[PDB]
């Protein structure tokens, strides 16, 4: 509830300043202060044409490694069971396969961006 | 103690609402008050509807959500 | 059943009819296929937390874990398949035929 | 099809999470623990079929307490008899259904 | 791929089958299909090229799409019952969802289409690979589960998947394809046979498996993937010909070869059950399968077609690699019908 | 009763029913992160909170690596919205009309789906009574992950190691 | 064991980033093995109360289960008292 | 089915203790040493018969220890009691960690007055045993007989009359 | 699956103990003598495939070939025997156990016994 209204308030601050920010000023549009920014020069191609990505491995990569991380998160409550040994062995696997994957990958130099 | 207040005020809750079932469904033609919905004679633990029915959108809101929106 | 549940069947039904019904894109597909296992895991937990299953609790998060690790297969088969093709279009994927 | 390693091993790998009856952490109890227990302890051991045919009630009440269908019609029906009799002026709701209570502690 | 990659990838995949064989829990069981495709992928995209990722991304789609539904099926019967066991399911529409996701896993028409397209895409190891241990795993699953299964559902797509298989392979002039609506018609027999006695439905998976191994191990070796590639065959080696030709007879289910074993028993089994009209258009409908593996077996073994003129240079070298279990695989898939009352022993 | 919980399902089936009429990838992501959001909210309310702060964090991060993607992979001259095309509008307005039809009949009278039979009532009817005493019950169930379920995070690392590996593999190329 | 020498020296001149996570690590396995305070953290879990303590039905043949707390019977914390 | 018994609004009836939660944490350990045994019974009763209905003489029970004990406080050490309490209701969390020398001026209070000894360390999260004369719950889940289970395999086992009888096959 | 989950089974047990009171295949039983023949087919296709002169080459690999089948066969003879022995054993317990569902007909004989007689002609 409180969250909810700290949430509605911040939104409607921020819509009453674009509210203001777009009403108060004079306008003057045209077709040349609307062109696109292209250091005074007219673009030759479109903004909207594939733009390749040289760390596509690395993005796939993050979503394991993210993941892995949330698997760890809960670990702070995992600490107050009886089953100590066996909570510290699987935490440490669990991070041990993970610096293996960046050990893997690593390697295989799949950390270098493509050329 | 409070297990012996909570076990209370359960079974006062549970014995109004009955009494407020038995004044209005007296009328309806195939209607037992206070009929259970388990075979079992065993003591089934209420659920908030069967509580919290007849009352109070106040009371409702706190029983059911106030814990989990108090910050 | 409260509406809640059917609410979240409704989702998952939704996603998976965007799912098989493709339109051009490959990706658009994938984000059909995320959105199911997250309404999965929307109405696994919405049980679990309802009915108090303890030891239940952590299968959501093994549910989103294979989920990404579907999402990984599926993106890296998606920049296999925009090389060959130059797009990322389902209607390049028909050398091979029933 | 089914090779029961588990069984064989000794082993267990999931039959931990496979119910709600079973050991918990800090010994949290299940919603319906007490109607899965009746219901298992009925149908251990007679097989699918004569489980299917003779614990029926303990598997209808384990329904009605992960569900809560009955209930709910139950409280739908009372809810729209008090609503009609409120309508027409002919049920009062008592002070302490209204709010003007002082509560047990 | 790298040999020691290519082998932990190929037991990650058998990891994956046998956990879902030996789990009790619907999400273990799960857990084993999405590790069985993750690791499955790469297997068949092993030979890069546009086919290969392309049946790789077919494949993916339609395994992630079960996967989900099958999910989606154990959810709904955790709901209505709370179990996570895998028994009878206490929800027809979850049995319903439970049905679709595993029959589109194995292929059951209408669900098949990727079954051809993919074997084709794929080379011959991976679509041998394929079609055996992929069908091992689903069917694994269905029997479990097969005292709730909806008996009108399964034939159904049973009786689908015979004709779909019979009509596709009569068209057909790639082996691999051949060999992908063969797939297609084998599965349906089981899965018909499947309400009735799941022993039946193990028994058959085994001798199709055998007669799967043996013609994919001999297409390998004699290194064919169209019909007129196998028509030289007679050329360079008489020999590989021949068994071809009689474990062609023993798929098409012509006594007393170990093909006529699992259709004999589901036959009977079935009849047990007062079903008649069945399997006897089951029985009618393998004829078509029967045609076309004689149609390619004329080709082969039958006639002799027109050979070129680098065969002599072939003549003159010799194979390296050996198949493994190539005799055994030959022998029991041709001459195990004196055999047959060993199912007791697979009951 | 509020019907928040009724109001945030309802706006997770529009977000869904978004991102699969399927506009562009751009804007299926900007509804796949409004259902995430969403749906965190709706078990916030029923009770999970590390439960919902994590779908929406793992969300969150999946989705960010798509907009990448599609800016590379998956881009047009002129990317499609839900009211550019004919097509990608007609499919949004009808799963629009599917839910406000069902979530009009379900408030009206007790639904029955062609599949499951709903009742229109409280979620905060469905509830339960009980309460439990300085602990979180979500989070030591949550936190049982090291304790018990050691055979989990055994087949759940060899599948993440085993994910990197594939991924490295499938896009080798040559 | 001169190999081993020029190995570490030159990880150490080359990477001394993975020499420190690497040893960090490996003090991180072995460590909780060899203390011997791995078992005082096992009992001070088990000894915090998080639901109540029921009580037994006495059948006249407990005399290790104590009739009231202050009892002598029972458990004892004075091992964590001075810790 | 049947018709659920409840108690009557007559016999639910007690006198109610009104002190507020601080009150009754800073009063919390010579409460759990001083009314220890009405409590473990009540909760004996509560845990065993797993019914509010049959337990309700017990929770009289314990409102009554309660109310002795706080009267029992307030006529001898009521100052320094408000003045812990007082202390404990200030803390969001109500710590004993921050009033520590009300909490000794209150234990000195009732160590005198009353011969009050504070539980230790570890104490009152004992597991107890109860004596009481209520008898042990035969059926406490309200259980129906258990199904006959299936007749057990018997005698030994001789080989299969004239083989498998499949067919043709003559073994 | 009938005779899967039976009481008192053994997971994983190729064959239990009470499968020892059972009289063990002949030897000289024909199915291991069938068993044999099938292991030396595939030692002469194996020696085929190979291009090896197909009944001299490979004696040592034919004897494996033969030696391998006859001792897979004995054991599955013995499982299938136990099988078979179960299976009836069940089917008797339970004709036993259930008499009122198979009972015992009185014998009439065939001149108390009327049939229709349906000439050929
Ligand atoms: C340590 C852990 C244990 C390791 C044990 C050794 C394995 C690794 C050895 C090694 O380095 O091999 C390199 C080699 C990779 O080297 P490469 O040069 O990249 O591969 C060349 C190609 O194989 C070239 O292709 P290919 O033509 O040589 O095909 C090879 C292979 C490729 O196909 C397969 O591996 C098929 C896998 C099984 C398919 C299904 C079999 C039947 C299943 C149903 C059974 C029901 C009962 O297919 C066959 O050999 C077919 C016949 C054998 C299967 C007969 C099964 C009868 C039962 O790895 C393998 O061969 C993988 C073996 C993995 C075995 C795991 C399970 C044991
Ligand atoms: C928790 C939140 C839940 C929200 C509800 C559930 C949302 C689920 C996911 C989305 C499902 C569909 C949503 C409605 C789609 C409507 C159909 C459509 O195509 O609309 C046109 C429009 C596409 O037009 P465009 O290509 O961008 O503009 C070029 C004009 O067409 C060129 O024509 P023009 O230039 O002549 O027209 C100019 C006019 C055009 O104005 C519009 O089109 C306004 C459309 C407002 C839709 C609001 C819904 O724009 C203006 O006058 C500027 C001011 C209005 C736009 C900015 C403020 C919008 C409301 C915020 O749709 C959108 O851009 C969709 C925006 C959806 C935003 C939803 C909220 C986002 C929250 C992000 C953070 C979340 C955190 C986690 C929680
Ligand atoms: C060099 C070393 C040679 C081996 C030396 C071993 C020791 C010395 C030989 C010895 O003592 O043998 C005794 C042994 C019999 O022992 P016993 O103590 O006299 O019999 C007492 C038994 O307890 C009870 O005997 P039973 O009269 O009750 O017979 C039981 C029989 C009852 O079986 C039936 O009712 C089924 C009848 C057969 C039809 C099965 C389905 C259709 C299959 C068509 C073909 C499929 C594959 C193509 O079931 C079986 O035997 C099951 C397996 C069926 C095949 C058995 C074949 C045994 C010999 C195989 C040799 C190779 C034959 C192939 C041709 C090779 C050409 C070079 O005899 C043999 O092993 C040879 C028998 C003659 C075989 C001739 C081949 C044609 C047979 C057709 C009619 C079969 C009836
Ligand atoms: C700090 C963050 C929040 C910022 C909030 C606002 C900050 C500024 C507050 C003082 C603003 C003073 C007025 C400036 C208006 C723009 C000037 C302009 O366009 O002049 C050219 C134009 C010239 O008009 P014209 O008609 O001569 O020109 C015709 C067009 N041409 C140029 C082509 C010939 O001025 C106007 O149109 C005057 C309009 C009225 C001005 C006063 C109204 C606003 C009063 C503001 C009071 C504060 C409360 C409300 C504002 C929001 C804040 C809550
Ligand atoms: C008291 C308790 C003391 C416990 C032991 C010391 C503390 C722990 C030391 C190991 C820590 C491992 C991770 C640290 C990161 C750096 C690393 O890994 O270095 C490896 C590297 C490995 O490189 P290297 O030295 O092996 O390089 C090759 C060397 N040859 C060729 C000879 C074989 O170690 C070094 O570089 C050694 C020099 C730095 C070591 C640390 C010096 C300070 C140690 C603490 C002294 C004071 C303690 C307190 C005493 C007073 C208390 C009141
Ligand atoms: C060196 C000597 C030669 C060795 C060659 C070995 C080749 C075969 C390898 C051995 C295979 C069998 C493994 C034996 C040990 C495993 C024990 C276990 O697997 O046996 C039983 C199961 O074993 C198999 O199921 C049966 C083995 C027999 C299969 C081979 C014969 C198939 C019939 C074919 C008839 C026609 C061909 C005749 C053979 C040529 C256990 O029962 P259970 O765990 O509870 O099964 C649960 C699933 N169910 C109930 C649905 C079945
Ligand atoms: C004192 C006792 C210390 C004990 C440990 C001693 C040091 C151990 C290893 C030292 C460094 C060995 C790594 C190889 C190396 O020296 O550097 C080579 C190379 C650097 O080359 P780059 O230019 O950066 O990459 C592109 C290459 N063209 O390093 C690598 O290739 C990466 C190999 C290591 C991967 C590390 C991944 C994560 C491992 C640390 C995680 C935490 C430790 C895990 C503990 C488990 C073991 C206890
Ligand atoms: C338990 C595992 C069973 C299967 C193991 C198979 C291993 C071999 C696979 C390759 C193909 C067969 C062999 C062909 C010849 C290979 C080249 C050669 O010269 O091999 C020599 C080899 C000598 O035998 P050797 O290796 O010494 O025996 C094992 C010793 N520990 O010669 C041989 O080994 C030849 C004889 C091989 C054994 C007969 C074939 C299998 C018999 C199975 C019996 C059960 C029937 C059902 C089988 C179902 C499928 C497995
Ligand atoms: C060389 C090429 C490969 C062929 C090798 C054949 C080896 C056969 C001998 C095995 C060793 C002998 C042995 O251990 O004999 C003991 C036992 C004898 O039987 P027993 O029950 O003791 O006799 C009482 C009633 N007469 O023996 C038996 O019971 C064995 C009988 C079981 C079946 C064995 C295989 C049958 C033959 C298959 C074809 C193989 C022979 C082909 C020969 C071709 C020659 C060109």
């Amino acid at each position: 509830m409180n969250i909810m209204l700290t949430l509605l308030t911040n939104v409607t601050l921020a819509s009453l300043l674009v509210l203001i920010a777009f009403w108060l000023p004079q306008l003057n549009a045209y077709s040349e202060k609307t062109s696109p920014y292209e250091c005074g020069f007219d673009p030759m191609g479109s903004a909207r044409l594939p733009f390749s990505m040289k760390f596509f491995l690395v993005a796939i990569t993050f979503l394991l490694f993210d993941l892995e991380i949330a698997l760890l998160l809960p670990l702070p409550w995992a600490s107050q069971t009886n089953n100590l040994k066996t909570m510290l062995t699987m935490a440490l696997f669990l991070l041990i396969l993970l610096a293996a994957s960046l050990a893997y990958e690593w390697t295989q130099k799949g950390l270098e961006w493509a050329e | 103690l409070f297990q012996a207040e909570k076990d209370r005020r359960v079974l006062q809750m549970l014995r109004e609402n009955l009494e407020e079932e038995a004044i209005i469904m007296k009328d309806v033609p195939d209607w037992k008050v206070g009929e259970s919905v388990f075979h079992t004679t065993r003591w089934v633990t209420p659920m908030m509807g069967e509580l919290y029915g007849l009352r109070t959108n106040e009371e409702i809101l706190s029983a059911t959500y106030g814990f989990i929106w108090y910050t | 059943m409260p509406l809640v549940y059917m609410n979240i069947i409704m989702a998952f039904a939704i996603a998976l009819a965007g799912l098989l019904m493709y339109r051009s894109h490959l990706m658009s597909s994938l984000l059909c296929l995320e959105g199911m296992m997250l309404s999965l895991f929307i109405m696994s937990t919405l049980i679990i937390l309802n009915t108090h299953f303890t030891l239940a609790n952590m299968m959501p998060i093994i549910l989103l874990v294979f989920a990404a690790c579907e999402a990984a297969l599926g993106l890296s088969l998606l920049v296999m398949v925009s090389n060959t093709y130059g797009t990322d279009y389902v209607q390049n994927l028909n050398l091979l035929q029933c | 099809p089914f090779f029961d390693v588990q069984k064989r091993l000794g082993l267990d790998l999931d039959r931990w999470m496979t119910i709600q009856s079973a050991e918990q952490p800090h010994k949290i109890p299940g919603r319906c623990h007490a109607f899965e227990k009746e219901w298992i302890e009925c149908a251990h051991g007679i097989g699918g079929i004569r489980a299917e045919k003779e614990c029926k009630i303990e598997f209808d009440d384990f329904v009605e307490c992960l569900l809560r269908q009955k209930t709910m019609k139950r409280l739908s029906a009372i809810k729209r008899q008090r609503d009609k009799l409120i309508k027409e002026g002919k049920y009062t709701p008592p002070p302490h259904h209204l709010g003007k209570e002082d509560p047990r502690p | 791929m790298n040999p020691i990659i290519y082998t932990t990838l190929i037991m990650t995949v058998m990891s994956g089958t046998m956990l879902v064989m030996i789990s009790s829990h619907w999400l273990l069981i799960w857990i084993g299909f999405e590790m069985n495709l993750l690791a499955m992928i790469p297997v068949l995209m092993k030979n890069f090229n546009p086919r290969a990722t392309e049946a790789a991304t077919k494949y993916f789609l339609t395994q992630a799409t079960a996967s989900m539904m099958l999910m989606m099926a154990i959810i709904i019967n955790l709901l209505y019952s709370g179990q996570w066991t895998i028994t009878k399911m206490f929800n027809p529409v979850a049995m319903t969802m439970m049905t679709m996701a595993l029959a589109m896993k194995l292929g059951l028409s209408p669900f098949h289409f990727w079954v051809p397209e993919v074997t084709q895409g794929i080379s011959l190891q991976a679509g041998l690979l394929l079609l055996t241990w992929q069908k091992l795993a689903p069917l694994s699953v269905l029997c479990q589960i097969s005292q709730s299964i909806n008996p009108n559902l399964m034939l159904t797509m049973a009786m689908l998947s015979i004709l779909i298989g019979g009509w596709g392979g009569l068209n057909q002039t790639q082996l691999r394809k051949i060999m992908a609506y063969s797939s297609i018609a084998h599965m349906g027999w089981m899965t018909a046979v499947l309400p009735y006695n799941t022993t039946m439905t193990i028994l058959n998976l085994l001798i199709y498996i055998t007669m799967t191994l043996a013609m994919f191990m001999l297409l390998i070796h004699s290194s064919a993937t169209t019909t007129l590639s196998l028509s030289h065959t007679w050329n360079k080696m008489p020999v590989i010909t021949s068994l071809m030709m009689v474990t062609l007879l023993s798929m098409g289910g012509l006594p007393p070869l170990s093909g006529f074993m699992p259709k004999w028993m589901i036959i009977q089994e079935m009849t047990k059950n007062e079903s008649i009209i069945m399997p006897t258009l089951m029985a009618m409908t393998a004829l078509l399968n029967l045609y076309f593996y004689m149609r390619l077996a004329y080709s082969s073994s039958l006639t002799m077609f027109p050979s070129t003129n680098n065969m002599k240079m072939k003549w003159q070298f010799e194979h390296t690699k050996q198949m493994k279990l190539l005799p055994t695989m030959i022998v029991l898939s041709t001459l195990v019908l004196p055999m047959t009352p060993a199912l007791s022993s697979l009951n | 009763t509020m019907y928040i919980a009724f109001i945030l399902s309802t706006i997770f089936v529009i977000g869904f029913v978004g991102f699969s009429s399927k506009p562009s990838p751009i804007y299926g992501g900007l509804g796949l992160i409004v259902s995430g959001g969403v749906g965190c909210g709706i078990v916030l309310n029923f009770g999970g909170s590390f439960l919902g702060l994590m779908v929406f964090l793992i969300y969150l991060g999946g989705m960010l690596v798509v907009f990448g993607y599609t800016t590379a992979m998956a881009t047009e001259m002129y990317p499609e919205v839900w009211v550019s095309n004919k097509t990608v509008f007609g499919a949004f307005v009808s799963g629009l009309m599917m839910e406000f039809c069902m979530v009009y009949y379900a408030l009206k009278e007790e639904e029955v789906e062609i599949i499951f039979k709903f009742n229109g009532l409280g979620d905060w009817v469905i509830y339960d009574t009980g309460d439990s005493g300085f602990f979180s019950e979500e989070a030591m169930g949550i936190a049982a992950l090291y304790s018990y379920g050691t055979w989990l995070v055994i087949v759940t690392g060899w599948s993440l190691l085993i994910g990197v590996v594939v991924i490295m593999e499938i896009t080798r190329g040559n | 064991a001169g190999r081993i020498a020029s190995f570490l020296k030159n990880a150490w001149a080359k990477e001394p980033v993975l020499v420190a996570s690497f040893a960090i690590g490996g003090l991180a396995i072995i460590l909780p093995s060899l203390s011997p305070y791995t078992n005082y953290a096992i009992r001070i879990n088990r000894a915090t109360p998080y639901n109540y303590p029921v009580p037994l039905r006495d059948d006249g043949n407990m005399p290790d289960v104590p009739s009231h707390p202050q009892d002598p019977q029972g458990p004892s914390l004075e091992w964590l008292k001075n810790l | 089915p049947g018709i659920v018994e409840l108690p009557t609004l007559e016999d639910l009836k007690v006198q109610e203790v009104k002190v507020s939660s601080s009150v009754l944490k800073a009063a919390a350990h010579h409460y759990g040493a001083q009314c220890d045994k009405p409590n473990k019974e009540f909760m004996l009763c509560r845990w065993e018969e797993k019914d509010p209905r049959r337990c309700l003489e017990e929770g009289k029970l314990v409102n009554q220890c309660a109310l002795d004990f706080f009267r029992q406080i307030k006529r001898h050490c009521a100052e320094p009691f408000t003045e812990y309490w007082t202390c404990i209701d200030y803390s969001g969390l109500q710590l004993f960690r921050h009033c520590r020398k009300q909490q000794a001026k209150f234990d000195e209070c009732v160590l005198d007055k009353l011969g009050w000894v504070r539980p230790d360390l570890g104490e009152l999260s004992k597991v107890t045993k109860v004596k009481t004369d209520r008898p042990l719950p035969e059926n406490p889940y309200h259980s129906r007989a258990r199904p006959e289970p299936n007749p057990e395999a018997e005698g030994d086992l001789k080989p299969a009359k004239h083989g498998s009888r499949l067919f043709f096959w003559t073994m | 699956t009938m005779m899967s989950g039976r009481p008192g089974r053994v997971p994983l047990q190729f064959l239990p103990n009470e499968a020892r009171s059972l009289p063990p295949p002949k030897l000289t039983d024909p199915r291991l003598v069938y068993m044999g023949f099938l292991g030396y087919c595939s030692g002469l296709i194996d020696n085929a495939i190979r291009r090896r002169p197909v009944v001299s080459a490979g004696l040592h690999r034919q004897l494996l070939y033969v030696t391998s089948f006859v001792f897979f066969g004995y054991y599955l003879l013995k499982r299938q025997d136990y099988m078979y022995a179960l299976r009836d054993h069940d089917m008797f317990a339970y004709v036993k156990s259930h008499p009122e569902d198979f009972p015992e007909k009185d014998k009439k004989t065939y001149g108390e016994i009327l049939e229709e007689f349906h000439p050929v002609r």
